């Protein structure tokens, strides 16, 4: 299953001054950035472009780089004709369609100043459940452009999954890519008296799907509190997973690491080996300005 | 149908202009233009509807305002002479935009140089009358300022179109001059016969537009105010 | 400007046919529209074009657009005289409320009648009330002429100008000359190219 | 609505002393998207940082990813300064290996 998005981020401090920066996610990779200082769609993979031709690619960059200036304008007008709310405004567009054989499921969502109002659904612009009464007149208003509402179907129906299974061909060499992930220990007091919270860093794993926890012999420490991915710059992933222990309780606990590059042989660090001792010693500081 | 108020205007440099317009066709959007030779229309203001009003590409002198769905004004607070142009008012979503049929401002720095036209009927020749059998009349105004006319034929009582034509643009009396005063030339043509019965009145009207009566007038001579001046002649047997 | 029309003015000889040219940069390119303006009037619709390749008709008048080529034709099969007008061309950039038009200089339509028994004559009329005032009229000559301007200026001349005598179907030019001083009608279009068989009464 | 940025350091790599490696600073949970993000060594501005492009969640918070090349030791502080709307004084989060 995967997900692909394109998310465009419209700024607009007042009548005069906007910006639109776009980029575009297959799976957790970027393949397309596209900022306001760039009248070009850039690509970020050796292989952006798909399954799709010089001059396939040409004409939809066009389609887009009409559709940039447009959106910009055609908001602005609406601000006037709301004219019930004001400056600043920013509005947050995600488009794309999730891959499963041939089916696929498109969706366009719109937000507003931070919260989802509008989507395109079917044939025209919808509102959410629960939305903005003001936000009716220029959706009525969006509807009564044929055109527009012709290329979004289109976009949505046909373009969007035969370009995604043109790319998930054409990077299935990075999407197979399998990087071995690095782990190493380390403890911090924790919030309650007498408790010491340590800590299993996991970085550099490729792709994202890790497992990580600590171990007595054979039973996982249920105490064991999984951390947010937090990415690095060449689209690993870093992961800490973190066990709060009564001082004393230290000594034979492990961190135990299974990722699919490992392919069956995990990474066990136990606390207090001589390998954590020299891993420590070689990490020492003089501890400011700690965390609070 | 878009109707407009004036239809045309004769101001005075830093006096006050309000340009009225109007349509009962239910319609959301209006717009200003205003068009110059050489040009195009050019938009000055535009409404989404009551309430609203926007500026256009070239606001600077006039401003809008628009009360209800049927009204939509164009006021110009201070003129200018560069300000004299044709302006014409839109309604709709720009689906089908309609257009209204004009308003000549004419705006001028002196309004002492504003002069009513003198009108002459010519009667036709008896060497037209015996050689074509048709007789043709030519209708003269004079020595008028600005160029503000409306022309027209009245044979009767009621007013005629078949045998008329009227010079689309008139002519400076003196052309190495900017303050020039115009001429302006007209023709009816009608068969002999008709001109022939002395029971046949022709008239020719010309509608000038001037000063108001609100502008002010110290010049010993008489006001140049909005006027119609006529000139006529009778059929003759011989 | 966004929108140019090709030529600045048309001359075209009544029943024949005369074509219009319309070219745009106006982005994005939804719709273009025709209006005619008659002179002293506002504008008033012709035919809309909304395909990437249209073509459109309503009576005499017909149209072409193509949007990859940015440009459009107004054709008019057999002129009347009651075509005379300016011809504006104008693009309308999105199809919804939030659009904007685009207008070009228009072109400006001339039809001249077809004369088939032109009577070249240049007649004086008297003023009605003063004997003394009077004019010349330049009329009934063909098509083919043009009538120019005074060299002095004591001498006024208007330009040509048509007449339909609807119940006679009878068209005719005509032009005036008048002068406030040794003018004689016989000598007042003498800057014109005048016909080896125009009439000249004499007074 | 404006919601305050989150802050995250950490490093590419485990933290070995005199051994050159990157040092991450992860922002987010923040809105509008107008931000400035600078890395201090010492309480200086690092003379050259990377940045990723902005991006936005599931939940329509924008996220972006500062990262330069650094050298832990035992006496160099780093930092993250993040200056937005949302705060009336920028936020300083220091690198903490141990957390
Ligand atoms: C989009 C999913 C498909 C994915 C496949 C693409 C893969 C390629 C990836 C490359 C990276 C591209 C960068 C990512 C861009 C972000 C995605 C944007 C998708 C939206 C596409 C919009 C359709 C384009 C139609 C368009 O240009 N349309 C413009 C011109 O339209 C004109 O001109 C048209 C063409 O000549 C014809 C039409 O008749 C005419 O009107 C319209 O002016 C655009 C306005 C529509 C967007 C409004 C949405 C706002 C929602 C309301 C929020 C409330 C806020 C208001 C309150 C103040
Ligand atoms: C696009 O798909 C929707 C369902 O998501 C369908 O209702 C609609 O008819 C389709 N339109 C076109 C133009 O294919």
């Amino acid at each position: 299953n995967y997900t692909f998005r394109c998310l465009q981020m419209s700024s607009f401090a007042n009548r005069s001054w906007s910006r639109t920066d776009s980029v575009v996610w297959l799976g957790d990779l970027q393949t397309h950035r596209w900022s306001n200082d760039s009248a070009t769609i850039s690509f970020t993979k050796p292989w952006s472009q798909g399954k799709l031709s010089n001059q396939q690619w040409e004409k939809l960059q066009h389609m887009f780089q009409v559709y940039r200036v447009s959106f910009t304008r055609d908001i602005q007008e609406l601000v006037k004709m709301m004219s019930k709310e004001d400056y600043p405004i920013e509005i947050q567009l995600s488009a794309g369609c999730e891959m499963y054989g041939n089916a696929s499921e498109s969706f366009l969502h719109v937000a507003f100043q931070g919260k989802y109002v509008v989507r395109f659904w079917g044939t025209s612009w919808q509102t959410v459940p629960g939305a903005p009464s003001w936000l009716d007149l220029p959706i009525k208003v969006l509807n009564a452009d044929q055109g527009t509402s012709a290329t979004v179907q289109m976009l949505l129906n046909d373009t969007c999954p035969l370009f995604v299974r043109g790319l998930l061909e054409a990077g299935k060499s990075d999407l197979e890519k399998q990087e071995k992930p690095v782990a190493w220990l380390s403890s911090v007091p924790s919030s309650a008296h007498g408790h010491r919270q340590l800590v299993c860093h996991v970085s550099g794993f490729y792709p994202k799907p890790v497992w990580v926890m600590w171990m007595r012999g054979d039973q996982e420490q249920q105490g064991t509190h999984r951390g947010d991915f937090l990415p690095n710059a060449d689209e690993t992933w870093y992961l800490q997973a973190t066990l709060d222990v009564e001082a004393g309780e230290e000594a034979g606990l492990a961190c135990r690491v299974k990722h699919s590059s490992l392919g069956g042989q995990d990474i066990i660090l136990y606390w207090g080996s001589l390998h954590h001792i020299l891993d420590a010693q070689k990490m020492v500081w003089n501890h400011r300005h700690h965390h609070h | 149908a878009v109707t407009q108020s004036p239809r045309n205007k004769v101001a005075v440099t830093g006096g006050k202009v309000t340009l009225s317009c109007n349509q009962t066709n239910n319609h959301n959007n209006m717009y200003w233009y205003r068009q110059d030779t050489g040009h195009g229309l050019r938009l000055i203001h535009y409404s989404y509807g009551a309430g609203s009003t926007e500026k256009g590409d070239i606001p600077d002198g006039y401003k809008a305002s628009r009360p209800s769905q049927e009204n939509f004004s164009l006021i110009l607070e201070l003129a200018t002479p560069s300000q004299t142009s044709v302006y014409f008012c839109a309604s709709g979503d720009a689906a089908e935009q309609f257009f209204g049929p004009g308003t000549r401002l004419t705006v001028l720095e002196d309004l002492k140089n504003v002069f009513p036209p003198e009108v002459a009927v010519f009667e036709p020749s008896e060497a037209e009358i015996s050689h074509t059998q048709k007789a043709t009349l030519v209708c003269l105004a004079t020595g008028f300022y600005p160029d503000h006319v409306e022309l027209s034929w009245w044979v009767n009582g009621k007013e005629v179109h078949s045998g008329v034509c009227t010079d689309p643009q008139p002519l400076k009396e003196q052309p190495a001059l900017n303050d020039s005063r115009y001429a302006l030339s007209s023709r009816l043509r009608v068969s002999a016969t008709f001109w022939q019965n002395p029971r046949n009145h022709f008239r020719c009207q010309v509608q000038f537009y001037g000063l108001s009566e609100n502008d002010e007038w110290t010049q010993d001579r008489a006001k140049p105010v909005t006027q119609i001046v006529s000139a006529e002649a009778w059929g003759r047997a011989d | 400007t966004q929108v140019e029309q090709s030529p600045q003015s048309l001359v075209v000889r009544q029943g024949e046919n005369s074509v219009l040219q319309c070219n745009y940069s106006v982005t994005p390119d939804n719709h273009l529209r025709w209006f005619k303006q008659d002179t002293g009037k506002g504008l008033v619709s012709l035919t809309v074009l909304v395909d990437q390749k249209d073509k459109t008709s309503n009576g005499r008048y017909s149209a072409t657009l193509d949007k990859d080529a940015k440009h459009s034709t107004l054709h008019i099969t057999a002129t009347l005289l009651d075509d005379t007008a300016t011809y504006i061309c104008v693009v309308g950039d999105r199809g919804s409320a939030l659009g904007r038009l685009h207008f070009g200089a228009g072109t400006q339509l001339i039809v001249i009648p077809d004369i088939q028994n032109p009577d070249p004559a240049v007649y004086q009329l008297r003023d009605s009330k003063s004997s003394d005032k009077s004019v010349c009229l330049f009329t009934d000559f063909d098509s083919q002429t043009n009538v120019s301007q005074s060299k002095d200026s004591d001498v006024y001349i208007t330009d040509k100008c048509v007449l339909d005598m609807r119940s006679m179907d009878f068209k005719s030019n005509s032009a005036v000359a008048w002068s406030n001083k040794d003018f004689a009608c016989a000598n007042a279009f003498n800057n014109s190219i005048i016909p080896e068989d125009t009439f000249f009464p004499s007074p | 609505i404006q919601k305050t940025p989150q802050i995250q350091v950490y490093s590419r790599h485990p933290p070995e002393n005199g051994k050159p490696n990157i040092l991450n600073c992860y922002v987010t949970q923040f809105h509008p998207p107008h931000i400035e993000i600078q890395m201090l060594k010492n309480g200086k501005k690092i003379p050259k940082v990377e940045m990723s492009d902005m991006s936005f969640s599931k939940d329509w918070s924008f996220y972006i990813l500062a990262h330069t090349e650094f050298t832990p030791t035992e006496t160099d502080t780093y930092a993250c300064r993040v200056k937005h709307a949302s705060m009336a004084e920028p936020k300083t989060v220091y690198w903490d290996r141990d957390m």
